RNA sequence: AGUGAGGGCGCGAGCGAUAACGUCCGCGUCCGAGCGCGGGAACAACCGAGACCGCCAGCUAAGGCCCCCAAGUCUGGGCUAAGUGGUAAAGGAUGUGGCGCCGCGAAGACAGCCAGGAGGUUGGCUUAGAAGCAGCCAUCCUUUAAAGAGUGCGUAAUAGC
RNA sequence: CUCGAUGUCGGCUCGUCGCAUCCUGGGGCUGAAGAAGGUCCCAAGGGUUGGGCUGUUCGCCCAUUAAAGCGGCACGCGAG
RNA sequence: UAACCGCUGAAAGCAUCUAAGCGGGAAGCCCGCCCCAAGAUGAGGCCUCCCACGGCGUCAAGCCGGUAAGGACCCGGGAA
């Protein structure tokens, strides 16, 4: 009825090998998992999850494997990028080629360097982020950045994910 | 050359060149008021008017008796145990002092005044 | 990064501005008496003898175990691991070059046998008010039921000389490549005019 | 915050998270920070 | 002729704190004084059981059968999965599974979605502001996406979600 | 159990484990600006001074200190 | 890895760090640091070297020389 349902456009190389399964697209031959009784297809352009059952269990891996291989096909589709914003005057940016300028430490030495799908976008650097490929590491790594310095709840000089409304507290007395 | 208790010796506003420290300044852990070290203490011996009196400061060492050991190897011993009182900051007590040289001292160096000051024969 | 020495003694020199002290290392110059391979000895590593001492005297084994790869008539020898040999033969005539830090050990003088006294730091017990034992003694030693009797491994009286031991970093000051000799301002580990060794190890990040 | 007990959520729309037999209570207010676990 | 003082367990009253391998009395068993065997790890009194002496005999208690060690790693149907097994209460909880029950307007559901979030709604005080999103209650009307006497981020009302 | 025998205090000397951890750090929280406090969960690693008076350990007081913890072992220690 | 922070994600067709799978992280845990150590009968691993030593009832795992192959003994010396 519910919990299992998505086509995987692009004629993508949608296969299922080692009880493993491999979603080919940009490149991304993301390894989606593939729980021994999940079990699906892909013919004509519809591809869906099974359910040998309909339990707890089960049904959790259901939305899963849906939703996260479902993944694996988008992404292999475009290239995972992760929209990110930098922003506080105290923050330096750019890609120097394969690290993380950035600067707010007040000993700025930032030299990072990018993992894989990562590839590093300084157009402002105001509006500055990264792309990655795999939704769960890239996300990832985009907070790894995030994290080191971007708090600021009270008076703000962070890395913000789209940079929510950051919520913010008075200071001293007024 | 240390001591914890101490009958040691002074010389600036001095009560008396004497007063007798409890122990060491430094690393929590004394046992010694070593030669250019800082320390505490009160009044042992007694002393004509001046707004010195019977009470107790800190300050710093001078002299000591059993090796200055210094840093080239230049080496010297006085028989004589004293040290300079001091006022908070260390700025040191009196406006004079009777004694002299010698790096251990400078060297510590906050007390550049008591560098000049007793310079000497004495 | 090792050196196989003939400890000399230790004495006082003087350095740039100041004088400071130093000691007195020497070593002939050790050889491939024997290699571990690895595929020999997976623990590959080199084992060499620094000098030799008469000839007369020396079991036909010896004489053969050199025969090996053939080297000379001594009787100082050691081994050590992880340390290539980009050489069949070595002195220190540069092996070991100053300005540079170093790390190393020796024999260790050997003591005697004094008790809490000795061993151990804490001289002894108190002396006066008692006398029925006059200044120091041996410590406690366990208890009623607690463990109920004498405990198993705190330090103890006797022996404490004859062994051997080491120095973390020290310097390595001066090269004298003549006479094979190296001054460092050392712990002299154990003796001197006798046995030791020098290695360096520190990747030490201040 | 946390507490060997108590925990009846509280702001207003605080989150009731199962988490490794952790009872963590989970808010958009620190001042919830439920770790009863 | 001997004990003329004894303890334990279960139930029933004391007492004690409804504490103690406490001490008081009673019904029973007990254990000594047989209570030497099984046993529950090993444990005087907790379930089994009375040993006159044999058996390189077989049926059984209790309680056991992967192994250490005799005995199905039986079959059958479940429910937990924390290691509970492998001590604990008060009490806490979108634990796990189970009821015996509630919402289904396929006049096609809920979390996810889209857009509008309607005009009198405009003081009552306070109006510096209520003109739902400042305090003392208001509980009506038209009007359609069906209607918020406006559950909520709020300041100067207000304006926006 | 112990009265055919179990040395009770205070201290000494050598201590050994423990965490409801004092200093240490790791932390979320603040009525958290900074700094600094204070509010809990994690973690014993090392560390966890001198004197004064008092036979008193506790204690009060002097001077510091990063800090100068509570306590288990017949309130460890007489075959020391 | 502790608390504590996150990523990807359902079962709770919006949400969640959370069984699934991934990461952050403590002066603490294994290592790295030195010091013991196959009497770890579960080593000995490698090097060199005397010979497979010589006589005795086969089962010769007993005798004697065998080798100074080597070492012990006594002596003489040692911060051992």
């Amino acid at each position: 009825i519910g919990r299992l349902p998505i086509p995987v456009p692009k004629g993508v190389s949608v296969e299922v090998a080692p009880g493993r399964v491999k979603v080919k697209g940009p490149k991304g031959e993301l390894e989606v998992p593939v729980s021994p009784e999940m079990r699906v297809v892909v013919e004509e352009g519809v591809v869906r999850v099974e359910r040998p059952s309909d339990e707890r269990r089960h049904k959790s891996l259901h939305g899963l494997t849906r939703t996260l291989i479902a993944n694996a096909v988008k992404g292999v589709s475009e290239g995972y990028s992760k929209e990110l914003l930098i922003k506080g005057i105290g923050y330096r940016a750019r890609l120097v080629g394969r690290a993380l300028e950035l600067t707010v430490g007040f000993s700025h030495p930032v030299v990072v360097e990018p993992p894989e799908g990562i590839t590093f976008e300084v157009p402002e650097p105001t509006r500055v982020r990264v792309s990655g490929i795999d939704k769960q590491k890239v996300g990832q790594v985009a907070a790894n950045i995030r994290a080191i310095r971007k708090p600021s709840a009270y008076h703000e000089k962070g890395i913000y994910y789209a940079g929510e409304p950051v919520r913010l507290k008075p200071g001293k007395a007024g | 050359m240390i001591q914890p208790q101490t009958y040691l010796e002074v010389a600036d506003n001095t009560g008396a060149r004497k007063i007798m420290c409890i122990r060491v300044l430094k690393g929590s852990n004394a046992k010694y008021a070593t030669v250019g070290d800082v320390i505490v203490a009160s009044v042992k011996e007694a002393i004509p008017r001046g707004a010195v009196k019977e009470g107790d400061v800190v300050k710093a060492v001078v002299v000591r008796t059993k090796k200055e050991v210094k840093r080239p190897d230049g080496s010297a011993i006085r028989f004589d145990d004293n040290a300079a009182v001091i006022i908070n900051n260390q700025l040191e007590p009196r406006g004079t002092r009777v004694f002299g040289p010698v790096a251990r001292e400078l060297r510590e160096k906050g007390f550049m005044k008591i560098v000049s000051l007793a310079p000497e024969v004495l | 990064m090792k050196g196989i020495l003939g400890v000399k003694v230790g004495m006082t020199r003087i350095f740039r501005d100041d004088r400071a002290v130093p000691v007195t290392v020497i070593l002939a110059g050790p050889c491939p008496v024997v290699q571990r391979r690895t595929p020999e000895k997976d623990g590959y590593t080199a084992v060499q003898l620094g000098f030799l001492p008469q000839n007369p005297k020396r079991v036909n084994r010896p004489l053969k175990g050199h025969f090996a790869k053939a080297g000379v008539e001594p009787v100082r020898i050691l081994r050590e691991i992880r340390d290539f040999n980009p050489e069949g033969d070595t002195v220190t005539v540069e092996i070991f070059k100053p300005g540079e830090r170093v790390d190393v050990t020796g024999t260790s003088k050997g003591r005697g046998f004094a008790g809490v006294m000795k061993r151990w730091n804490f001289a002894g017990g108190p002396d006066s008010h008692g006398a029925h034992k006059i200044h120091r003694h041996p410590g406690s030693i366990g208890n009623r039921k607690t463990p109920g009797r004498v405990y198993k491994g705190k330090k103890m009286a006797g022996h404490y000389g004859a062994e051997r031991v080491t120095v973390m970093n020290l310097e390595v000051v001066d090269v004298i490549p003549e006479e094979n000799l190296l001054l460092v301002k050392g712990a002299v580990p154990g003796p001197n005019g006798g046995l030791v060794i020098v290695r360096e190890t520190k990747k030490a990040a201040k | 915050m946390k507490v060997r007990a108590s925990v009846k959520r509280i702001c207003d729309k605080c989150k009731v998270i199962r988490r490794h037999g952790r009872v963590y209570v989970i808010c958009e207010n620190p001042k919830h920070k439920q770790r009863q676990g």
